[PDB]
Parts: C-alpha cells; structure tokens; sequence
C-alpha cells in the first residue's frame, strides 16, 4: 500500500515536501515539521482543504492523492 | 430575558478555568478539539483564540437546517486572509463538496492581525455586511468577498455570476453595538453572528458580554446553544 508525496505550505509561503505510507497518521509528519523547519506545535493548525486535521488521522481516511497540498497557519488571537 | 444560568452551569464553568492541565483535551466535535488552553480564553477578558471561533461558527452552522431559520454555511477562520492574500486559486477546493449557493447565508470569520470581525453574505437580502465591533470600516472585504462569489460561480457552477442588485457596505459605528474593551472583539463578533443566523435583531451590548462569556462556554462543551 504504496507512498505518496505531500506538500505543506506556510502562509509565509514554503512548500515542504514529504514521503509517507498512505495509511500512518499524520502525527509523524507534523512533529517532522515542527522539528525541521522550527515551529512551535501548540500554537500552529493544520487544514487539508480547510478541513482540520488531528494527529489521529491518517492520509487514505482523508482522501488526499498524491502532491496533494497541506495548509498550515499561525493559532489566530484577537480582540 | 435570557436563559438562566443554573447551579449546574457555574459549578462546571468555573471548574474548567481553574488551571490544570491545559493540553488536556475536553471536548471534540467537528473535527475540532477543545482544551484547558482553547477553553480559557473565555475567561474574564481575555483574547478568543481561533479555535473557540470556528467550534461557535460550526454550532452555529448546525443550528440552521433547523426548520424556519435561514441555512447557513459557515466559514473557516483562516479562510478569509489566505483568499485575501493568496487569491482564490488557493482556497479553490475548499469548498469541494459544498454548494456555498445552497445556504441563504454565508458566514466569514475574519482575523486581522489585533482584530477580531465578521463579513455575512446574504443571498436573500443580496447583500454582503461586514461588521466591526469597534465601528471601524472595511469597505474592502465586501469587494474580496464578492470577487470569491464571482470565481467560485464559475468554478463550481460553470456560469458567471449576478452582480446585479448586490450590495455591499460596513456597519457604522452607531448602526450597531460598541464593545467598551480590548478583548470582546470575539464576542461581539460571535454573538453578532448567532443573532443574525436567527434572523433576530441585535439585542446585546457590552453589559451582556459577561454573562455570554460564562454561556458560550457551556454551549461549547455540551454542544448545544441557548
């Protein structure tokens, strides 16, 4: 059950890619990303097509294809 | 002439604010997740994370469909600003499997750097209303806004769309309510929303920020509104 490639862009803009099993869960990645490329973790949010994703989800249980594009984006306060 | 808030309430609100644990995870629906951290941003004044937001936007969503209240498709917060300043072509499939003609109001959460706001696009009235809670102007958003209902049209529904008799304006400073402190920014812009969505007129003011701090709250764990 094969690898696909994913793209996760900040919106400072920079695509990181990434290899993985289509079936792990995306706890792997984020940390991944978090650690390379410094960034915090309990401050960020992750939005595969403005969907939200936790690390309990898995690639395949969220229909992402190959170069499929995730978005990541600062945790947002405010008045 | 709200609802009251019960022994009930208090004793489980004031219990979730007492600090302890703030990765522990207190709720989650919609895909989102509520924690210690996420959760006490409601308390005494502080500043609405993003999160308490798109879980009162859903609430809000889900409350439509409810028979005799306008539908509504309620908007992701980081959408506003990633159109705004990416262009459409990156929120393009954001709406896959979402007919934004379907709903008789769209609803946008808008995040700009210190600032809390709200954009509501009605199909009915065919007009889209950006609103501050502190009365300032965005003229602009509107113009964005109706820029994405253009692209999406021909997108999703493969026409362009009708521009004609659309309005577009901002809220004055009097037209609505005025929030007294620095951080009811959410609040007013949650609220403002919920009011809406019911059709109702605006009722509230800053007096009943408190009170609509401790039920939100309530609102959120449980998963019901009031």
């Amino acid at each position: 059950n094969d690898h696909i490639n994913l793209k996760v862009a900040g919106q400072d803009g920079s695509v990181v890619q990434f290899k993985i099993k289509r079936h792990t869960p995306l706890s792997k990645l984020m940390k991944a990303y978090c650690e390379r490329q410094g960034l915090s973790m309990r401050q960020i949010r992750f939005r595969f097509d403005g969907q939200p994703i936790n690390e309990t989800d898995t690639p395949a249980q969220l229909e992402m294809e190959d170069e499929d594009t995730i978005d990541v984006f600062q945790q947002q306060t405010g008045g | 002439e709200f609802p009251e808030i019960t022994e009930e309430m208090e004793k489980e609100i004031k219990n979730v604010f007492r600090n302890g644990n703030q990765d522990e995870v207190l709720s989650e629906a919609f895909r989102l997740t509520i924690t210690r951290k996420d959760i006490q941003t409601l308390n005494h004044l502080n500043w609405l994370n993003d999160e308490i937001i798109n879980f009162y936007m859903n609430m809000l969503m889900e409350r439509s469909k409810e028979k005799g209240l306008p539908s509504v498709h309620a908007f992701n917060t980081f959408f506003f600003t990633k159109l705004k300043t990416a262009g459409y072509q990156a929120v393009k499939r954001w709406t896959k499997k979402v007919d934004v003609f379907s709903v008789d109001i769209l609803l946008v959460p808008i995040h700009l750097g210190v600032h809390w706001c709200l954009a509501v696009v009605d199909f009915r009235k065919k007009n889209i209303t950006y609103y501050d809670s502190m009365g300032g102007i965005n003229n602009e958003a509107c113009r964005i806004l109706l820029q994405y209902l253009k692209q999406e049209s021909i997108d999703k529904k493969r026409k362009e769309f009708d521009t004609n008799g659309w309005q577009l304006f901002s809220k004055k400073s009097q037209e609505i309510p005025q929030q007294m402190n620095g951080s009811d920014c959410g609040m007013f812009a949650c609220k403002y929303a919920d009011c809406i969505t019911k059709d109702r007129p605006i009722n509230f003011t800053q007096q009943h920020m408190p009170y609509f701090r401790k039920r939100m709250v309530w609102e959120i764990l449980h998963r019901k509104l009031l």
